[PDB]
C-alpha cells in the first residue's frame, strides 16, 4: 500500500523517463536477461541479444506500462486488468521475476537518475514496483 | 561462487574504487529506509525516525563499514565464501534470527548503491557479476540455515 | 489483489465460522509459536503456555480483526489503517512472519471445517490473509 | 532434521493414515488452484483450467503419487536428505529452475492437506513436527541452489 508521499515521489521520478521510456526499459531487461538467465525462458522466441531491437521495442512496452500504472496509481488493478490477464492467466510468470525485473528497474534508475535516487525516493520506487508486481501476477477478473 | 577470470577482473576493478569509509553505510542506510521492519534489528542504534536520521546516524555509518568489509573479505576469497562467513552465519541465524530474504534484500540495495556511484560504468555484465557475488554472500550467511 | 469470486468464498468461509473466530485466532497463534519458534520473539513478555488466557485473548482479537477486514475487503487499508500503523510502524513485523501465521489460520480452518474448505475457497482464503498481510506491512499513511 | 521420540512416534503414527494414492494428488492440486503460476511447469497435464478439473486430472493424481512417494522416503532418512534428494534436486534445480519458495509452498499445502483430513488429530505439536519435516524437504530440494 502507497503511501501519499510514495505517489508523490514516484510521480516525480518517473516522470524524468520521458522520452528515455524505450531506452530505460530496455537496459533494464537487459539487465534481468544477463544477471538471471532463468527469466530469459519466457521470451523462447525473442533475439535477446545486447543491442537487440527487439528487446528495446519491448522496453518501450513495459515502460510505457509503467507510466499507466502512474497515471492510475490509486485505481491499478482496474487499469493494468490487461496486463493482469496476460502475465497471470495466459504467460503464469511465477513472482519471483517480477521481484528480479523490479530490481533491475531499480538499478536503471539509479544508473541513470542520480540526483532523483534519494533513500526515500528508492524506497518509494519499490513500493511502487512491488504494488505492480503483485497486479500483474494476480487474477481477479 | 564461480566468477570468469574476466567477471572477477570487473568485479576486483570498480570494488577498488568503492569508498570503504561510506559505500557501506549507504547501503545499510538504505535497507533500514527501504525495508523498515529491518530497523527492529538495531534498537540500541539510536535515531532511525527519518530518512534523513538513518542516513546522517553515527552508528549506522560505522556498522556499514563492518558490512563492506565482510563483502570485501568475500571478493578476497570467492572459493571459500562459506568458511569465511561461518563465524557471521552463526550470529545472524542463530543468535539474531534474521530470515534469509533480508541477506538477498541487502546484497541487491549494495548493487543498487554501486550503480547509483557508478553510473554508466556499471554496465549490465558487471552488474550480472555483482549479483553472482551477493547471492553468494547471501548463501553464506544463510549457510546454518540449510 | 481479489476476485469478486474470492470476495464471496471468504465471507461464505468465514461466517461459517462464526462464534469459534476467537477460538480459532488463539489456536493458529498457538500453532504458529510452536511451529515456527522465531515467531515468539515479538511476544517476549507473553505467557505462551499451552491454554494460555493471554493468547486465548490476543486469538480473539486477531480473530475480531480479520472479522473486521472481511467487513471491508473492498476498504480494507482505510478499516485496517490503526492495525498497519501497529505492526508496521512500531512492532516492524518482518513480512515472513505473516506468511507463518497465515499458513497457520488456514490450517486451523482446514482442521476445523474439512467441508468447508474445498479448493477454491483455500484459494480465496490464501489470497485474503496474503492482502491482509500486505496492508499490516505496509507504511501509507 | 532431528525429531523427538515423541516427534517421530507422532509424525509416523500419523503419516500411516495417510491415502498414498489421493494424498499426492491433492497436495499437487491444491498447489495448482491456490498458486497458479505453478501450473506452467504441468503444461503436458491437460486439463487445468478449473479447480474440478484440477482435482480430477489423473495426470495430477498419478505425479501427486511420485510426490507423496518422495515425502514417504524422506521420513525415513531425516538425517540424510540433502544426499536421498539429490537427483531429484538436480531435476527441479538444474533442469526445470523451479524457483525454491515453490518448494515450501507445496510442503504447507501437503500440511494443509493432513490438517483437513484428520483433524483433531493434527494437532500444534503434531504440526510443529511435520513443519520440521517439509522444510528438511524443501531445504533438499532446494540443494543446488544453496
Ligand atoms: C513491472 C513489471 C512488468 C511490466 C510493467 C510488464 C509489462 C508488459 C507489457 C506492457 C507487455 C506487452 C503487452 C502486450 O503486448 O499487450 C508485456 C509482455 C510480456 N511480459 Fe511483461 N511486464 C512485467 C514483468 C514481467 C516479467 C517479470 C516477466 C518474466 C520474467 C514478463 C514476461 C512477459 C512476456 C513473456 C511477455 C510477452 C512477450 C511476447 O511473447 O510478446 N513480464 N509485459
Ligand atoms: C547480507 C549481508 C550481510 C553482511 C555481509 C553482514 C555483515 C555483518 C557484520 C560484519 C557484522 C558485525 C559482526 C561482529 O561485530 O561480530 C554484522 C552484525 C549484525 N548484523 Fe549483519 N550482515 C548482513 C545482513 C544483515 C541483515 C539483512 C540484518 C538485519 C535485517 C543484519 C543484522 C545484524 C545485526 C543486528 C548485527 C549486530 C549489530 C550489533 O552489534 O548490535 N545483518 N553483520
Ligand atoms: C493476519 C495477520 C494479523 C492480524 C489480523 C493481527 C491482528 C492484531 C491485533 C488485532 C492486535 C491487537 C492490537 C491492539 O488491540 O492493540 C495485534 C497485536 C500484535 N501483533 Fe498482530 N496481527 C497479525 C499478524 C501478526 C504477526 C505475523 C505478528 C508477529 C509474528 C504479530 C505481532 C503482534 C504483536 C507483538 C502484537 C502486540 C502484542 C502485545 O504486546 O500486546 N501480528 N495484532
Ligand atoms: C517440495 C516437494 C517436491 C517433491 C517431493 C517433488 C517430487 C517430485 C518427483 C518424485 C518427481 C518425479 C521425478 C522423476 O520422474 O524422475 C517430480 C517431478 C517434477 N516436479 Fe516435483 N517435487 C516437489 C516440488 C515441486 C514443485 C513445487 C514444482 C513446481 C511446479 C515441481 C515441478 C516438477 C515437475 C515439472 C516435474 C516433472 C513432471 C513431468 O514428468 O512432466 N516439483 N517431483
Amino acid at each position: 500500500v502507497l503511501s501519499p508521499a510514495d505517489k508523490t515521489n514516484v510521480k516525480a521520478a518517473w516522470g524524468k523517463v520521458g522520452a528515455h521510456a524505450g531506452e530505460y526499459g530496455a537496459e533494464a531487461l537487459e539487465r534481468m536477461f544477463l544477471s538471471f538467465p532463468t527469466t530469459k525462458t519466457y521470451f523462447p522466441h525473442f533475439d535477446l541479444s545486447h543491442g537487440s531491437a527487439q528487446v528495446k521495442g519491448h522496453g518501450k512496452k513495459v515502460a510505457d506500462a509503467l507510466t499507466n500504472a502512474v497515471a492510475h496509481v490509486d485505481d491499478m488493478p482496474n487499469a493494468l486488468s490487461a496486463l493482469s490477464d496476460l502475465h497471470a492467466h495466459k504467460l503464469r510468470v511465477d513472482p519471483v521475476n517480477f521481484k528480479l525485473l523490479s530490481h533491475c528497474l531499480l538499478v536503471t534508475l539509479a544508473a541513470h537518475l542520480p540526483a532523483e535516487f534519494t533513500p526515500a525516493v528508492h524506497a518509494s520506487l519499490d513500493k511502487f514496483l512491488a504494488s505492480v508486481s503483485t497486479v500483474l501476477t494476480s487474477k481477479y477478473r | 561462487v564461480h566468477l570468469t577470470p574476466e567477471e572477477k577482473s570487473a568485479v576486483t576493478a570498480l570494488w577498488g574504487k568503492v569508498n570503504v569509509d561510506e559505500v557501506g553505510g549507504e547501503a545499510l542506510g538504505r535497507l533500514l529506509v527501504v525495508y523498515p521492519w529491518t530497523q527492529r534489528f538495531f534498537e540500541s542504534f539510536g535515531d532511525l525516525s527519518t530518512p534523513d536520521a538513518v542516513m546522517g546516524n553515527p552508528k549506522v555509518k560505522a556498522h556499514g563499514k563492518k558490512v563492506l568489509g565482510a563483502f570485501s573479505d568475500g571478493l578476497a576469497h570467492l572459493d571459500n565464501l562459506k568458511g569465511t562467513f561461518a563465524t557471521l552465519s552463526e550470529l545472524h541465524c542463530d543468535k539474531l534470527h534474521v530470515d534469509p530474504e533480508n541477506f538477498r534484500l541487502l546484497g541487491n540495495v549494495l548493487v543498487c548503491v554501486l550503480a547509483h556511484h557508478f553510473g554508466k560504468e556499471f554496465t549490465p555484465p558487471v552488474q550480472a557479476a555483482y549479483q553472482k557475488v551477493v547471492a553468494g554472500v547471501a548463501n553464506a550467511l544463510a549457510h546454518k540455515y540449510h
